[PDB]
């Protein structure tokens, strides 16, 4: 490629206990998945939209955020992988695919240690070779 | 695009 053109992120979820199982629908934890860049730019410079695939157990499971932050905050009671595709400006630019298990409950490692809040967060890389004039633009700004 | 990790195992 002549132009190689690598974006850092993060993505994965944060969850909080409540406490206690709500009553009415057994929900024990809120929680939060999301994308963002690893260093501190408007992804939305070149990110379309970012779609995050919930368990059918959701409404409206297939969620789509088109705007940062790119995250999508719920209730709810159990662990499942969810699925998030990120759509780049250029429709030909392949969209990238990560799969993220929703991370509810607090090792005792982590617990011992005063943790209140579980986060389960991963690095990977979006990597570009030779993309339009346009994306190579925007990816640079 | 491609990602630098694989799809469920990563460094």
């Amino acid at each position: 490629a002549s132009v190689t053109i690598v974006k850092p992120i993060v993505y994965g979820n944060v969850a909080r206990y409540f406490g206690k199982k709500r009553e009415e629908d057994g929900h024990t934890h809120q929680w939060t998945v999301y994308v963002k860049p690893y260093r501190n730019e408007d992804m939305s410079a070149y990110v379309k939209k970012i779609q995050f695939k919930l368990h059918e157990s959701y409404g409206n499971p297939l969620r789509v955020v088109t705007k940062p932050p790119y995250e999508i905050t719920e209730t709810g009671w159990g662990e499942f992988e969810i699925i998030i595709k990120i759509f780049f400006i250029d429709p030909n630019e392949r969209p990238v695919t990560l799969y993220h298990l929703l991370k509810l409950f607090q090792s005792d490692t982590n617990a011992m240690l005063g943790k209140k809040t579980v986060v389960s967060e991963f690095y990977d890389e979006m990597i570009f070779q030779d993309p339009t004039a346009m994306m190579q633009q925007l990816l640079t700004t | 695009a491609r990602t630098k990790q694989t799809a469920r195992k990563s460094t």
